[PDB]
């Protein structure tokens, strides 16, 4: 199978550069397009550029020529992106995308996510939103997770180690005045499951490596 | 450059409808246009490719058609998954370009939301914080309201919402509001409430607690 396989989120000072990459595997790595195409939060996409590995030959979105550069090497079938005197407007998802030459998109990477900022890492808080008589309706109750002042995003929620996703509800995170993100993460589950079935929200925050399994235990 | 625009950010359909997303480019670029799907947190796919023929796995229900300046997307029956922003792309002329994206939500009827409140945690306290959070789940339409009353004063300036994509099977939001306050004022006060309106609530729903109950 056709795959591309994209490097990990990136935090980066202003100023400072940055290069990511993109692993193909399953196709001719050099009978294709490799272009990358940039989505800033909350908008539309951006073809950002492009290079043909079997010739060399690059192609760029003329107001990202300056500060970028698209490289190859053949012997990996690997493609980067070089992201150089980083500023604000350069945070954003960067896909990798397979085409013919001038062609559509057939292939995407998963995204990298790129931030810029200045500020330190910071982990989150994680408290516990406990089931009750005032969160039961019929036969529901409904349980979560608060997930406090962090920076930068994103904080990966699952439940029960990712066995519990029908009726979670993981909310957008929310930018604080403080410059710090907040979140929270609700299920509603059996109210006759509270006493036997135990609820662990898992939260993860890779930039500062806090790893939480809260257990939400149930108010009588 | 060639400049492609989609002159619809938002349309608005039900499951079942037929709805169309128009396309045009700034020169023609006979059939050299493909198709994106894009999801929440996801990669886009590519749904048409060639003005006109549906890609390699993609349902029936998707279609595309136009040559030269006028391109068209259509969906012939809408389903709940669809929910999506779709986006143009020309490969006539380097660079390729995108058109501004059309996002697709599935109209349905009104549903009220069903409200819950969290009273701050023990671990929360010890800390010297106290927050609270108001529930709002599986409503319709989007515009649910909430205030915040702490022994019956109406609370501004310390209160944050936010709002799920709308569900790929129901169609319906979800809502949080959390009120921070400073655990002296939070060990000032009684009763904390949390207050509803919305097209589906005839009358603001309340749901409140007691400090330390």
């Amino acid at each position: 199978q056709v795959q591309l396989q994209q490097s990990g989120a990136e935090l980066a000072r202003p100023g400072a550069s940055v290069k990511l990459s993109c692993k193909a595997s399953g196709y001719t790595f050099t009978n294709y397009w490799m272009q990358w195409v940039k989505q800033r939060p909350g908008q539309g996409l951006e073809w950002f550029g492009a290079i043909y590995p079997g010739d060399g030959d690059t192609r760029y979105t003329q107001k990202f020529k300056g500060k970028a550069t698209l490289t190859a090497d053949k012997s990996s079938s690997t493609a980067y992106m070089q992201l150089s005197s980083l500023a604000s407007e350069d945070s954003a998802v960067y896909y990798c995308a397979r085409s013919l030459y001038l062609g559509a998109m057939d292939y995407w990477g998963q995204g990298t996510s790129v931030t810029v900022s200045s500020a330190s890492t910071k982990g989150p808080s994680v408290f516990p939103l406990a089931p009750s008589s005032k969160s039961t309706s019929g036969g529901t109750a409904a349980l979560g997770c608060l997930v406090k002042d962090y920076f930068p995003e994103p904080v990966t929620v699952s439940w029960n180690s990712g066995a519990l996703t029908s009726g979670v509800h993981t909310f957008p995170a929310v930018l604080q005045s403080s410059g710090l993100y907040s979140l929270s993460s609700v299920v509603t589950v059996p109210s006759s499951s509270l006493g036997t079935q135990t609820y662990i929200c898992n939260v993860n925050h890779k930039p500062s490596n806090t790893k939480v399994d809260k257990k939400v235990e149930p108010k009588s | 450059d060639i400049v492609m625009t989609q002159s619809h950010k938002f349309m608005s359909t039900s499951v079942g409808d037929r709805v169309s997303i128009t396309c045009k480019a700034s020169q023609d670029v006979t059939n050299d246009v493909a198709w994106y799907q894009q999801k929440p947190g996801q990669s886009p796919k590519l749904l048409i490719y060639s003005a006109s023929y549906r890609y390699t796995g993609v349902p029936d229900r998707f279609t595309g058609s136009g040559s030269g300046t006028d391109f068209i997307f259509t969906i012939s029956s809408v389903q709940a998954e669809d929910l999506a922003v779709y986006y143009c792309q020309q490969h006539y002329s380097a660079p390729p370009t995108f058109g501004g994206g059309t996002k697709l939500e599935i109209k349905r009827t009104v549903a009220a939301p069903s409200v819950f409140i969290f009273p701050p945690s023990d671990e929360q306290l010890k800390s010297g914080t106290a927050s609270v959070v108001c529930l709002l789940n599986n409503f319709y339409p989007r515009e649910a309201k909430v205030q915040w009353k702490v022994d019956n004063a109406l609370q501004s300036g310390n209160s944050q919402e936010s709002v799920t994509e709308q569900d790929s099977k129901d169609s319906t939001y979800s809502l949080s509001s959390t009120l921070t306050l400073s655990k002296a004022d939070y060990e000032k006060h009684k009763v904390y409430a949390c207050e509803v309106t919305h097209q589906g609530l005839s009358s603001p729903v309340t749901k409140s607690f007691n400090r330390g109950e």
